[PDB]
């Protein structure tokens, strides 16, 4: 239940990498595709997930909502599989799209770093990484619920 | 499926690296983003 970075494993392999905060897990969609969740002894269910957004959290609504400020560096949390948690800065790039702006981080990590949390100077996470495009460099948008 | 704590959610005084791309993207009901021209 204590807030941090977490691994999202499965019977072992990584499968993604979620937040908790405010006692709720958040991951992105593709990672857990809705399924419950083991943390120890207890159980860990879906509340809320949308797809389009692929985005998902368990016990409780979605807490995060930080937003990327449009200037600054951020540092992308990478816990890839195998190794310790990483904070990688840069600065975002932009998706553009028809219904405003996404920031996006040009950062290519294995795919069990799917959920990692991307964060603002204050610490605070603005978005989850590994939902994107590949422009091959993988460009991931910074999805924020 | 489990989890396992992996660390703090904090900053830390990190390598920096990265382009910083602008993209036109459109993104779709299934949540897929795709380049637009």
């Amino acid at each position: 239940t204590t807030d941090g970075v977490y691994r999202v494993m499965t019977r072992s392999t990584q499968v993604g990498v979620g937040v908790m905060q405010e006692g709720v897990f958040h991951t992105m969609w593709h990672v857990t595709k809705g399924a419950a969740l083991r943390s120890g002894e207890g159980r860990l269910d879906p509340y809320w997930g949308d797809v389009k957004q692929d985005l998902v959290s368990y016990c409780g609504p979605w807490k995060l909502d930080a937003a990327w400020d449009g200037l600054s560096e951020v540092q992308l949390l990478a816990v890839p599989p195998g190794e310790r948690a990483k904070n990688i800065q840069t600065l975002p790039g932009i998706f553009k799209t028809k219904d405003g702006d996404i920031g996006a981080v040009a950062l290519d990590y294995p795919a069990g770093t799917s959920g990692s949390p991307i964060l603002d100077k204050s610490g605070r996470v603005i978005g989850l990484y590994g939902n994107g495009v590949v422009i091959g460099s993988y460009v991931s948008a910074i999805t924020q619920g | 499926m489990y989890i396992e704590r992996a660390g703090d959610i904090t900053w830390e005084k990190a390598e920096v690296t990265g382009n910083s791309p602008r993209l036109d993207v459109a993104l779709d009901e299934s949540g897929d983003f795709s380049l637009v021209e």
